[PDB]
Order: C-alpha cells, then sequence, then structure tokens
C-alpha cells in the first residue's frame, strides 16, 4: 500500500475488497497505521470475524491509543514495557557497571573512555572489544541482556500484550525463549463495540 | 521566491561551475516567479566538524536541494554518511554523484539519498550478460566478508537465479588478511574454470599475486572484477591478457555535475506547478520535526527521468539509480587495458582485440575442465563394505577367493576406528567386497580414476537444524555431497523422498526391503504385532540414528510411538548391535533386509523375521548436474541383463 498523505483510495479500497482473508498481518508505520485502519473501517475489514497483526514499529505510546487504533489487536513487546524510564535508566547504568567489573575480574582495569571530537582514533584499542566481548553476556535480576552480533538484544524474553475490550492495552501471554503462555484460549470477537459473539 | 540549491565540493572551480550551471538552469527555465540560488560548502577531515558545518550552514538557510562528490584522498569513503543522516533528520533529499558503494544504498537508513552512478554491487548485472556471452555455466564466486561484498553476493545470486542457475560454490574472505591461498586450494580442484571475485584494491592484489604464484593463470581459468581491483598497485600485481570492466564515465566529475544540476531543475521545476509547497526548515535547533514535501520531492523525483543529461537520458531506477548503464569492457594486453566490448544498458558489442585469454590464447576457451579424478565415499558394512587393518607393507595380506581369483582390495583411509576413543588418525586400512567389486567394474568401463575413503563420522546423516534450532542441512555422506568432498554415494542405501529432494539416484542395483533379527513359541509377527504395533518397556527395539528407517518412523505419525522408544536405544553401527541381540541386551533389531539374510545365513545363532514389508533400492546416489548419471545407470543395467551383480552375489552373499 502506499498509505501516504493524499493517496489515490480507490486505487487501496479497490485492492481491499480484493482482500478476503479473515487473519491478515501488516507492516506500516503508526501513522500509517492509522491512515490504514480509518480505511479498513470503510471498509468493513474491522469486523469481529476479521484477524490483523502489527508489529512495534507501528504502534506509538502504550499508554496511548489512538482512536484509530481498533479493539483486539495483539502485539509483542519487551517485559520492560510496564517499568518506568527510571527503572529501565537503572536497569542499563547496571548493564554498564557489571560489564565494566567483568572487565576488572579478567584484567584489574577500567574501560578507557573515548576521546573528543576534534580527532578520530585508527586502531580499535583491543580492550576496548575486550569490553564489547564482556558486554555481549549480560544477566541482570535473571533477566539475560546477552546482545547480538547484530548491535542488538539476542534472544530476550518477550510478553505478548492485546488491546483489551474497553480500548485498554494489557498482556495476554508470555514467550519464554522456547515456551508460550497465553490467556484466552478463545479471542472474544467484540461485536464491533462490545459483546463478543459466542461461535456457532 | 528564491530556492537555494546545495553542494558538497571541495575543487574551488567545480564550485564556481556549479554556479554557471545554476545560472544554466536559469537560462534553461526562467527564474522570474522563483528565483534560484546556489551554494557550496567544503567536506572537511573531520566528520564531526563537517557535519557541523553542514548543520549550522545548509541548514541555517532553507535549502531544497544538497549533492555532494567524493573526495581526491581515499580516505573516508563514507564522507557523505553524516550530510546522509543530516539530511534525513528532518527528511531532506540529498544527492551523492561519485559513491560506488552499497551502503548508501540501502534506504532503511538513508531514506532520501539518490546515486547517479550505480555501486559497484550493480557491476554484477554485466557478467550475467558475460555469461550469455560466452554461454557458461561453471561459476565460482569469491568474495570479501565486507557488507559491499555480502550485497554483491546478494545481487549476483538472484541475477544467476531467475534463470534457474545456481553458483556451483561461493567462498568469503576476511579483507586485509593473508594465506588466502589454503582458501584457493579448497577452490582451486574443482572443475570449473571460469571465476568472478569481488574485493577491494589491495585484496585484489593479494589474490592476484597468490594466483600467480599458484599457476592459476593458466589456460582455462579466467576472471572479471571492477574498477578499484584493477587500479594502481591492483593493477601492478594483475597478470595481462586478464579482461576488466570500465565505466563511460568515471572520472569526470563535471559532467555528473552537470546531470545533477539538470535533474534537479526539472525535479524542482516539477515542484513548483504544485500546492503546499513547505520551505525546508531554517537552523538545525528550533525545528525538530518532518519537513513535508521532503518525501512529496522524492515522490516526484523518482519519477524525475531526466532527458537533458551531458551522459545521455538520467532515468532513475525503483532506488534511484540510472537504468540502462553505460560500461566498456577492456583487455588488460601489455600492462594497457585496451578495448574489447562496449556494454550498453542491456549487453555488450565487441568492436576489436579479441581477447587473449591469461593461459596464451586467443580462441575462447570453455569455462569448465572435467576431472576424471573423482572422489568416493563409502561406509562399513561387512556384507557390502569389508574393512581391514593394513599390515607394515602399506597393504595388507592380499588372499585367492574359492575360485581361485584374488579379492580386489583398495587403499580406504579411516580415522582409527572413528569414536572419541578413536585418536582421529586417519590410517589408510584396506576395503574389499561387493560394491568395491562394482565400482572397479564401472570404472574400468568408463575408464576414470577414482579415490575411495570411507566416510569420516560413519553415519548416514538426516536433515536435522545446526544446533540451536538453526537452518536444517544435512549430515554424513549427503554432507559431503552438498559440500563437494565427493562425487557418488557407494553404499547400500536407502531411496527416499529427501534424498530425492538434494540428491538423485540411477536406477537400483538392487532390490530389498526391511525385516527384523532376534535370537533362536514367542515369535515375534513380522510388524503387525501389538509387542511393537503397542509400544512396551518390557521390550526393547531400535534401528541406527540418523539413517533412512529413522525418517521412516517420523514420516509414519501413527507410528511415532515407536518412535518415541528408537530416542533410548538407538545404535551407531550394525555390528554392536548384533552383539547385543545376542548377549539378549537387543530384544529386537530392525534394519535393512540384505544384510541381516546374510548375517542369519553365515552365522546361523540368530535368526530374521517379518516380510520385506517395505520394497526399497540399493542404487548409485549421486548429484543432479554431473553427467554420469545416465551413463552409470545404463552401465549398471547392462550388468544386470549380464547378471554380473548375480556374479557378485555368489561370490559373497550366496554359498553361505
Ligand atoms: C568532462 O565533462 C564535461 C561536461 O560537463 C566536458 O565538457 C564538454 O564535453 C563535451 C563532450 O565532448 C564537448 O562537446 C564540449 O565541448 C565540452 N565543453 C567544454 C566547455 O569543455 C569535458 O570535455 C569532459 N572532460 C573530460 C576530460 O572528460
Ligand atoms: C603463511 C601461512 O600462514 N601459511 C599457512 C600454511 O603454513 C598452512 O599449511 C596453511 C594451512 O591451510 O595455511 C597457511
Ligand atoms: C562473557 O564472555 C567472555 C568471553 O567473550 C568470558 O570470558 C566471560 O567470562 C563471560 N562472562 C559471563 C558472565 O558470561
Ligand atoms: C606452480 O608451478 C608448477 C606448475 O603448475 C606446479 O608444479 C607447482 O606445484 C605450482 N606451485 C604452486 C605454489 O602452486
Ligand atoms: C549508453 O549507450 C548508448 C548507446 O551507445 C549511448 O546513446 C550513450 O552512450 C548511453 N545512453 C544513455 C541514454 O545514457
Ligand atoms: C543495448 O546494447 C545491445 C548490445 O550491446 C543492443 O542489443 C541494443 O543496442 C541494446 N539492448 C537492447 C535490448 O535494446
Ligand atoms: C580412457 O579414459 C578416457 C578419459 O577418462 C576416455 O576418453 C577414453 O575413452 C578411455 N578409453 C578406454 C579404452 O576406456
Amino acid at each position: 500500500l502506499e498509505l501516504g498523505p493524499g493517496g489515490p483510495r480507490a486505487r487501496t479500497q479497490r485492492l481491499l475488497r480484493q482482500v478476503d482473508a479473515p487473519v491478515l498481518v501488516a507492516y506500516c508505520s503508526r501513522e500509517e497505521a492509522e491512515v490504514l485502519f480509518a480505511e479498513a473501517a470503510q471498509a468493513g475489514l474491522v469486523g469481529p470475524g476479521h484477524v490483523w497483526l502489527v508489529p512495534n514499529l507501528a504502534l506509538g505510546s502504550t499508554d496511548a491509543p489512538p482512536a484509530a487504533f481498533p479493539v483486539g489487536l495483539i502485539s509483542v513487546v519487551t517485559e520492560s514495557w510496564r517499568l518506568s524510564l527510571r527503572q529501565k535508566v537503572r536497569d542499563g547504568v547496571a548493564i554498564l557497571a557489571l560489564g565494566a567489573h567483568s572487565y576488572r575480574r579478567q584484567y584489574g582495569t577500567l574501560p578507557a573512555p573515548a576521546g573528543d571530537c576534534r580527532s578520530h582514533p585508527g586502531p580499535v584499542s583491543p580492550a576496548r572489544e575486550a569490553f564489547y566481548r564482556h558486554l555481549l553476556n549480560v544477566t541482570w535480576e535473571g533477566r539475560d541482556f546477552s546482545f547480538s552480533p547484530g548491535g542488538y538484544l539476542v534472544r530476550p524474553t518477550m510478553v505478548v500484550i492485546a488491546l483489551n475490550r474497553h480500548r485498554l492495552w494489557e498482556m495476554v501471554g508470555r514467550w519464554d525463549h522456547g515456551v508460550l503462555y497465553m490467556k484466552y484460549p478463545v479471542w472474544p470477537r467484540y461485536s464491533t463495540s462490545l459483546q463478543p459473539v459466542v461461535d456457532s | 521566491k528564491i530556492v537555494n540549491i546545495g553542494a558538497v565540493l571541495s575543487t574551488r572551480k567545480h564550485e564556481q561551475m556549479f554556479r554557471e550551471a545554476v545560472n544554466q538552469a536559469n537560462k534553461r527555465h526562467g527564474s522570474w516567479k522563483i528565483q534560484l540560488n546556489a551554494t557550496s560548502v567544503t567536506h572537511k577531515p573531520n566528520a564531526i566538524q563537517m557535519a557541523l558545518s553542514v548543520c549550522e550552514d545548509l541548514i541555517s538557510s532553507q535549502v531544497y536541494a544538497i549533492l555532494v562528490s567524493h573526495p581526491p584522498t581515499p580516505n573516508d569513503h563514507f564522507t557523505p554518511t553524516p550530510v546522509s543522516y543530516t539530511a534525513g533528520f528532518y527528511r531532506i533529499p540529498v544527492l551523492g554523484l561519485t559513491t560506488r558503494m552499497s551502503i548508501y544504498s540501502d534506504k532503511s537508513i538513508h531514506l532520501s539519498f539518490l546515486r547517479t552512478v550505480p555501486p559497484y554491487s550493480h557491476q554484477s548485472s554485466v557478467w550475467f550478460e558475460m555469461m550469455r556471452v560466452y554461454n557458461w555455466n561453471h561459476i565460482i564466486l569469491l568474495v570479501s566478508d565486507d557488507h559491499e561484498g555480502r550485497a554483491a553476493q546478494k545481487r549476483l545470486e538472484t541475477l544467476l537465479e531467475e534463470r534457474e542457475s545456481k553458483a556451483e560454490k561461493v567462498l568469503q574472505f576476511d579483507p586485509g588478511t593473508k594465506n588466502v591461498t589454503a582458501l584457493l586450494m579448497e577452490a582451486r580442484e574443482l572443475e570449473a574454470r571460469v571465476i568472478i571475485l569481488s574485493a577491494s584494491e589491495d585484496d585484489a592484489a593479494t589474490v592476484y599475486r597468490a594466483a600467480a604464484m599458484l599457476n592459476m593463470t593458466g589456460s582455462g581459468y579466467v576472471w572479471l572484477v571492477g574498477e578499484r581491483e584493477i587500479s594502481g598497485n591492483a593493477l601492478r600485481y594483475a597478470p595481462d591478457g586478464i579482461i576488466g570492466l570500465q565505466l563511460i564515465n568515471g572520472k569526470n566529475e563535471s559532467a555528473h555535475i552537470s546531470d545533477a544540476v539538470g535533474v534537479v531543475a526539472q525535479a524542482v521545476h516539477e515542484l513548483l506547478e504544485k500546492e503546499n509547497i513547505t520551505d525546508p526548515p531554517r537552523g538545525c535547533v528550533g525545528n525538530t520535526n518532518i519537513w513535508k514535501t521532503g518525501p512529496l520531492f522524492k515522490r516526484v523525483l523518482m519519477s524525475s527521468k531526466y532527458a537533458d543529461g551531458v551522459t545521455g537520458r538520467v532515468e532513475f531506477n525503483e532506488d534511484g539509480d540510472r537504468k540502462f548503464a553505460n560500461y566498456s569492457i577492456m583487455n588488460l594486453q601489455n600492462r594497457k587495458l585496451v578495448q574489447v566490448g562496449i556494454y550498453n544498458g542491456t549487453h555488450v558489442i565487441p568492436n576489436d582485440r579479441k581477447i587473449i585469454w591469461p593461459g596464451g590464447e586467443t580462441e575462447k576457451p570453455r569455462g569448465y575442465q572435467m576431472s576424471t579424478r573423482l572422489k568416493i565415499v563409502t561406509i562399513h558394512q561387512e556384507p557390502f563394505v569389508y574393512v581391514k587393518p593394513t599390515m607394515s607393507d602399506g597393504t595388507c595380506k592380499e588372499e585367492f577367493t574359492v575360485n581361485g581369483d584374488p579379492v580386489k582390495k583398495v587403499i580406504c583411509t579411516g580415522p582409527n576406528d572413528t569414536s572419541p576413543g578413536s585418536p582421529r588418525h586417519t590410517v589408510p586400512q584396506c576395503c574389499y567386497g561387493f560394491c568395491i567389486d562394482l565400482l572397479i567394474k564401472l570404472a574400468r568401463t568408463m575408464n576414470f580414476t577414482y579415490e575411495v575413503h570411507l566416510v569420516a563420522d560413519g553415519k548416514f546423516g538426516t536433515q536435522e537444524r545446526v544446533n540451536n534450532s538453526n537452518k536444517k542441512e544435512w549430515n554424513g555422506m549427503m554432507g559431503e555431497l552438498l559440500s563437494g568432498q565427493a562425487d557418488m554415494i557407494v553404499a547400500p542405501l536407502t531411496i527416499n523422498n529427501e534424498r530425492a529432494q538434494y540428491i538423485e539416484f540411477s536406477k537400483p542395483f538392487k532390490y530389498q526391503g526391511l525385516t527384523i533379527l532376534v535370537k533362536k513359541e514367542e515369535r515375534i509377527t513380522g510388524i503387525n504385532d501389538p509387542r511393537l504395533r503397542n509400544p512396551s518397556d518390557k521390550f526393547i527395539y531400535a534401528t541406527v540414528k540418523q539413517s533412512s528407517v529413522d525418517i521412516y518412523f517420523r514420516r509414519q505419525v501413527e507410528l511415532s510411538t515407536m518412535y518415541r522408544h528408537m530416542e533410548k536405544h538407538n545404535y551407531e553401527s550394525a555390528a554392536e548391535a548384533i552383539q547385543a541381540v545376542r548377549d539378549n541386551k537387543l530384544h529386537a533389531f530392525i534394519w535393512d533386509s540384505a544384510v541381516l539374510e546374510f548375517e542369519a545365513s553365515q552365522k546361523c545363532d540368530l535368526v530374521t523375521t517379518g516380510e520385506l514389508f517395505f520394497r526399497s533400492g540399493f542404487g548409485i546416489g549421486m548429484r543432479k548436474d554431473s553427467p554420469w548419471k545416465q551413463n552409470v545407470s545404463l552401465s549398471i543395467l547392462k550388468s544386470h541383463e549380464n547378471g554380473f551383480m548375480e556374479d557378485l552375489d555368489k561370490t559373497w552373499v550366496r554359498y553361505q
């Protein structure tokens, strides 16, 4: 889809009429998410018999779900999504501190801090990738924070959240690295406003 | 209205020429309603300082467009990157005219960056055309470990794969490192003779040096690289008679600037006829949101096809790249590149200087070299593969059969009874028997020389996930064949779907099935006994793990419960399970027919049961690509009508 400002609805809505799936997965931005939610609202594919999925990118504030967001949408995020910013900062500082302390345990020295902006060191300062390696494996409060070679967190513990019947975002389940848990072995398909329907 | 157009240059001459080009655009279209003005900045060695200069100079004015070129010094090839991020913060379009790196080609990080010249990765496209020129297939890929190398690899593999073709193999190397010859070693003996490569100039020089000292410049061998790999020290180390790729407009930065100004003028004039035009933010500080027409400008600049290019009609691709590229192919004859072809947007026309290939010839050599010396992998199986230690002379004591003929014994190297308790020292013992007999028969039939050795791990192999549930791959002989360690599978192997999904089989040279062995009423009734129909703990039954019957029990979902028993008692070889049954440790052993009735007729202390419920064939399985498939098929069929394996059965399995 185009989904940009002033995008031709006929080109989009026509193909939506050509869309016949009851279960969907979508990818877009949060503004594009709002636009497509409105577009499906006039398309009628928002109905209870319809399922649509989306990654974290098209989501804004979990505490601020816009009215365009339809009820029953579900995604998965980090467990720290309910932790306040202070807790996140403390955990990050703890990760850095434990990495530095592991560097000291292996060698007994503080990690060399970086320089200023009017120059740029060429070599990688082998102590620095030693610190990086000791930072590649982080565990705190039982939650591992070992990162990936791709520069991000690898093998994390995720929580699956779903918008509730009161337009509230709440967690339905948890993916613990090999195991799935989730409430509601059936999904309440509210009658486009409320009152989930019993499947025949 | 005045619109500012920005440039990033360090020449002090192309700056004034860019101003003159802005004036020329004004002459071509007119700036009475919408005045046009130019602005030039100088890229600096310090990335932070030049980014600050861009922020406080080019953003301090509501500049609608910006372009960049490379500095003469090869230091900081990614100089435009801070400019790209600065434009991205407000999502501003940016043009790079001189970059050849696919890093900038990414639009997930560089949203509105456009590049006139395609990167070195797009160079890949011409090699595909080269493949069409010479009707070649035996492609060997060599590439650096850098992101540019991986991107080029992906592009070229896509290009070769839409034609249902696949690269024979791919090799990756760490840039700047040495001792690459060893890597070249494991690529040296492959049957292919045409080569492709992707690296940097110093890496190109290193590999040129290695190939020269490895005699890789001989006949048949040939390869092709980009401009940077045939320049400077790389050109110095390059051999003569090597082919090379050249840009039509590699070094004329002025032409790039002219065409860029023209296309920018076209795009901006198409913009000004529209409404809701938002001025770009003035100054980084005080503005922290998106620019609205920025994405609009990129949308109308994808659609901008600039015909008045000095280098011709400039049409951007889906990703802002000039389509239908203009290249040339030279030949490095006597330390100079000489014209051998011109690449127009989709094909090549040769003109003169007939290609003098590195082997010293002027006629096109086939990019292939069939090997008479072939690799053979096997697994120990006494009725079909007899393995015995050799004595001091390097061989083992040969003996003559009852008929008086000697048994033909080949030198097979095995890691001293491969096991954790084995030192893994691969001693050359002697192998002989049925399979060896038929190998030597078909070999002298096809005259091809052979190298025989059993499998390293001693296991058949199955499609299994890589360690921590990563992608599926083959173990055992299928592993060595999908990797190329051997050429055919010479063993009483069981044909099946998944092997056929990756390997192929000839017509089966033997017909066989499955049955059970026990010791010495209590007759286990074949397969339909609730003793086995219903899994029972008191009764023990298993097979060899990573084998065909494993796949049998896996596909038979209703039998999965018995498969659950498999997980407890699966063996690794036949002999130890045979001893366990003779020791009554194992109640019953399911396995293939032929071996099993052979053992029953020989030892007579154990009894077989159950019919050959799974009809199957022992056939020569090997790679889909190689031509020996039909040849070996017809040869073994001719032996069948000749009853040669009947004589072999009389020699080995019958009369017991
Ligand atoms: C570099 O490119 C510029 C174009 O920007 C060339 O200048 C013109 O090139 C055309 C092509 O033959 C000539 O017909 C014009 O007479 C040239 N004009 C001027 C003012 O020179 C320039 O010749 C190119 N130079 C090199 C070395 O490639
Ligand atoms: C982290 O990994 C490094 C090796 O890269 C190892 O030396 C160190 O002991 C590890 N520490 C932890 C807590 O795993
Ligand atoms: C190169 O020289 C000859 C000719 O091929 C060959 O015998 C020799 O082994 C080769 N040496 C290397 C290092 O490849
Ligand atoms: C590419 O080649 C064509 C054919 O020779 C020639 O017109 C010019 O060099 C290039 N064309 C364009 C449109 O760039
Ligand atoms: C591009 O050049 C080729 C030959 O190099 C020639 O077929 C034609 O001029 C162009 N290709 C096509 C498909 O038109
Ligand atoms: C010998 O082998 C070569 C290549 O393997 C083949 O071309 C030739 O026909 C063979 N000759 C005989 C008599 O088998």
